[PDB]
Order: C-alpha cells, then sequence, then structure tokens
C-alpha cells in the first residue's frame, strides 16, 4: 500500500520532500523515486531520484511531481501549486547582467571533497571559471557540452548548491553562501550563455 | 553522473 505526500514550502529557496502517510507504506529507500516538472505534460528531472528535491530556476511557475514505485505499484504525487519565485531574484540578476562577476563558494564534489577553502566562481560574459587563489581549477567557454543546474539530491545545502559539468568527464558540485547567490549564478550563466547562442541547462533538460 | 545527486552538506 503506497501512501505518501510531498511536503515543504513551494518556493524557490527551499526543499521539498516525499513523506510517508501510512504505517504500512514501505520505506522510501526501497522505492524508486523520480521527480518531474510540468511543461500539459510533465518533463523528467534527470538525476532527481531521491526523496528530497530542491527547486532551481527552471522550476519556478511549474507544478512539481514525484512518481514513487515499489514492486509493480506506483503513485504519482504533485505539489499543491506552482513553485513560487524568490523575492528580489529577478532584480538582482538584472543588476549582475550589466557586468562582464564572482561568487565565493565551497567545492563539495570533483569524488567527495571536504574543504573549507573558499574558491571563486566567475560567471562571465563568455566563460565560466573556477579558481582557488591564483590557481585556476577549470575554465571553459559556454558550449553544448557544458551543463549547469541546481543539484538534484538531498542534504541541508541542496538549495544552495549547483552542479557544473565543465566539459565531458569534468564536473563539480559547488555550494554558495546563500540560496540567492546560488540561483543568481545559474540564471546569470544561462543568460550569458543564451547571448552566446548556447542553451545551458542540466542533463536532459527540455 | 552520481555527483548530480549526492547529498550536499555544509557546517562559510
Amino acid at each position: 500500500s503506497l501512501v505518501y505526500e510531498i511536503d515543504g514550502t513551494e518556493a524557490l529557496g527551499s526543499c521539498l520532500r516525499v513523506r510517508p502517510c501510512s504505517n504500512d507504506a514501505p520505506d522510501l529507500s526501497k522505492c524508486t523515486i523520480q521527480w518531474y516538472r510540468s511543461s500539459s505534460k510533465k518533463e523528467l528531472i534527470s538525476g532527481a531520484t531521491k526523496s528530497v528535491y530542491a527547486p532551481e530556476p527552471f522550476d519556478v511557475g511549474r507544478v512539481l511531481h514525484a512518481d514513487i514505485i515499489y514492486d509493480g505499484h506506483s503513485l504519482s504525487l504533485s505539489t499543491v501549486g506552482k513553485i513560487d519565485p524568490a523575492a528580489g531574484l529577478g532584480s538582482y540578476v538584472e543588476a549582475l547582467v550589466r557586468k562582464h562577476v564572482d561568487f565565493n563558494v565551497v567545492v563539495t564534489q570533483m569524488e567527495d571533497h571536504t574543504s573549507e577553502s573558499i574558491h571563486l566562481f566567475h560567471v562571465g560574459k563568455m566563460r565560466i571559471k573556477l579558481c582557488k587563489g591564483k590557481t585556476v581549477i577549470a575554465k571553459e567557454y559556454y558550449s553544448s557540452a557544458m551543463q549547469l543546474c541546481g543539484v538534484r539530491g538531498g542534504g541541508n545545502a541542496a538549495a544552495q548548491a549547483l552542479y557544473w559539468q565543465a566539459k565531458k568527464g569534468v564536473s563539480f558540485v559547488i555550494a554558495f553562501e546563500s540560496e540567492r547567490e546560488r540561483n543568481a549564478a545559474i540564471m546569470l550563466a544561462r543568460r550569458f550563455a543564451c547571448d552566446c547562442n548556447v542553451t545551458l541547462a542540466g542533463p536532459e533538460d527540455r | 553522473d552520481p555527483a548530480i545527486s549526492k547529498d550536499v552538506v555544509l557546517s562559510f
């Protein structure tokens, strides 16, 4: 008997979680979970396979859904309404878009990586670069090989982390000081990429 | 990419 519901604040900046609603609902770790966003179709969010999903900028104004599957039974869930905007985000991105801009970050994957070393994540008009002091870690011009999106798993920092695949086989997970910086960096990168005729999105995004 | 879905934790 599959009975679950999506809980959490339905706005950019928070996390949503599937929660059990009955005593005999199997544990979610034994289920297969897949998150989707409405387009009247639903589009799969690739890699969003955990019981927690943090919305990112593409999710704003969309209903989110989770399918949960166990042993041939399935249940399709939806948020109460569309994911709301983050207050002030548009205006902040508009101020950043005039500039040719960097963010303090921590790198949490390149394999796991626990460092308190602050790196700088430069989102430029034509390229992104990741630096630790004077050492450049990776530097790439916007292209079809690059992906950039909100991270698709759990953890307390998911709403403030993004995934960047610089080019095939080279990817990072990066965490910002706040949700607002994380989201502004995704929106800004995407806008600069679109000016360069590149559609910068996460793996399999539509 | 397993990375895209790993838990992200902080304790900046």
